[PDB]
């Protein structure tokens, strides 16, 4: 599962992938444009290499500093007040932790709710 | 200050200056979670150093009793466990897990060796003081501004440095790894005694040390050039030399030749550096390598860390480990800071109101302004 969900996150275009960490609650930032030139030059020189314009361009995200620990560790991402400044790889990996997670506890209930369906023949047979 | 006459004044303190309440109401942290207090681990050094840990109580009325029993010369506080540590033995094993602690930091003077020249050791000096006062500045803003740590309590170690315990309930659910992280964001400093240049700065300004360079800027003058004289003479600026490429080091030493003040070596080297662009950061880097904190990521890095617990008494110096206020920072003087013996003495000159009658009486005040504060956090919130 978690493979195709990787897969699947990989083929996401950037709109897409924030429509989906907005409809799970994942929160994951978006900055509005007023907070940005707020920040514009600690945003200009927090991410490597990045323009001017090209980042009048961009627009980034805000995470708990506890998600982009390997991130702020090495000091390429800005933090400000408990919150990193991400832009638009290492994401997927944080949404599949989380989805590892939910599937695991899942699962576990699965197995605890399993002498409700043995009684179904019908479904005995393919599940077994 | 007679170490000697230490096992004679301790009891008296523990008894009669100690600030109990206010040392339950922090460790508490209002009763809001259960166990919160009963699952605190303490250790304790009695004479002859021996160490003793995995120490817990019900309350603060089991506390007072052990501790004016035991009469231990030092104070550790731990973490919170999973259990009650004094039952550790009690618990399967895998099962005895430390969960929450706060997030601590240890600036140590001996730790600048290689950079002051006024003391070495554990000597320490009204000119090197302010290593410390620019730390202080230094990560705090930075505990305040980039991480939004908002309870921090700044403790003098009694000696050779100063402690902070930052306390929010974010900051004491970190993980060992988010731990290591918040440790390794805020330090630049690195390497060993075999390492001369310790700071590499990249053509880019990360904004933290932008603003740690701006905060150094303003001590910079005072500390370096007019206290340290980090160019006082051949010896000493040979280091600076070696810090800074050769290609312009010869150009250097000449000009150094005819400077008379430190003020104005550094004016020139200023000067012959912005002449010679890549190298434009090289006078931060040398900045960065005389003022910037040092922490032992080892410290901080560990939820199971013991260290000196607030209002301890130094087996050395005998100096309250005081609480020191952010405000007054640049009038803390480590020199004043009440002994045990001082205390002592003030105690048997004239019940819960005793220790306003002596001189360790602000320093209490600043912490009941802290914990007053995480009080209104816990209550607001
Ligand atoms: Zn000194």
């Amino acid at each position: 599962e978690m493979d195709l969900f990787k897969f699947r996150f990989g083929l996401l275009t950037k709109e897409s992938v924030q429509e989906f960490l907005k409809l799970n609650d994942l929160q994951y930032v978006a900055i509005s444009e007023d907070e940005k030139n707020m920040h514009k030059e600690d945003l200009m020189n927090s991410s490597f290499g990045l323009s001017l314009t090209k980042m009048e361009d961009t627009e980034f995200y805000k995470v708990p500093f506890q998600a982009a620990l390997d991130l702020v560790r090495p000091r390429k991402v800005f933090l400000w007040r408990g919150f990193a400044f991400i832009p638009h790889k290492d994401i997927v990996s944080i949404v599949l932790n989380d989805f590892r997670a939910k599937l695991s506890k899942a699962l576990a209930l699965s197995a605890r709710s399993l002498p409700v369906v043995q009684s179904d023949e019908r479904l005995q047979p393919l599940l077994n | 200050y007679d170490p000697a006459s230490l096992p004679d004044v301790l009891p008296l303190y523990y008894r009669r200056l100690f600030p109990f309440y206010q040392y339950f109401r922090w460790l508490n942290y209002g009763g809001v979670v259960k166990n919160y207090f009963q699952h605190r681990e303490f250790s304790f050094t009695l004479k002859d150093d021996v160490y003793v840990r995995y120490q817990s109580f019900n309350n603060q009325s089991e506390l007072e009793k052990e501790m004016q029993k035991m009469c231990p010369y030092k104070i550790d506080i731990g973490a919170v466990y999973s259990h009650r540590p004094s039952l550790h033995n009690t618990v399967k094993s895998g099962t005895f897990q430390a969960q929450e602690k706060e997030l601590v930091f240890d600036i140590d003077m001996t730790d600048y060796d290689d950079v002051r020249r006024c003391c070495s050791s554990a000597d320490i000096c009204p000119k090197c003081w302010t290593l410390m006062t620019i730390a202080v500045r230094i990560l705090d803003r930075a505990l305040a501004e980039d991480f939004g740590f908002k309870h921090r309590l700044w403790v003098y170690s009694g000696r050779r440095g100063v402690h902070c315990w930052v306390c929010d309930d974010s900051a004491r659910k970190l993980s060992q790894a988010e731990r290591s992280a918040v440790a390794e964001y805020l330090s630049v400093v690195k390497g060993g005694e075999e390492t001369i240049k310790k700071v590499q700065l990249p053509e880019t300004i990360h904004p933290f040390i932008g603003k740690s360079l701006k905060m150094v800027e303003r001590y910079f003058e005072k500390y370096a050039l007019v206290d340290q004289d980090i160019l006082e003479n051949k010896q000493c600026w040979d280091k600076v030399i070696a810090l800074v490429p050769e290609v312009a080091r010869e150009s250097l030493l000449r000009e150094f030749s005819k400077a008379r003040s430190s003020v104005e070596r550094w004016d020139k080297l200023s000067s012959c550096l912005e002449a010679t662009r890549r190298y434009s950061n090289i006078p931060k880097e040398i900045m960065l390598q005389f003022c910037y904190p040092r922490l032992d990521v080892n410290v901080s890095k560990g939820l199971n860390h013991l260290l000196k617990s607030p209002f301890s008494v130094h087996p050395k110096t005998g100096r309250i480990s005081v609480p020191i206020d952010c405000k007054k920072l640049d009038q803390f003087d480590p020199f004043s800071v009440p002994t045990i013996s001082l205390i002592c003495s003030e105690l048997d000159n004239v019940r819960t109101r005793d220790y306003k009658r002596t001189s360790l009486a602000p320093y209490i005040k600043v912490f009941e302004q802290f914990l007053d504060k995480l009080d209104q956090s816990r209550k607001g919130e």
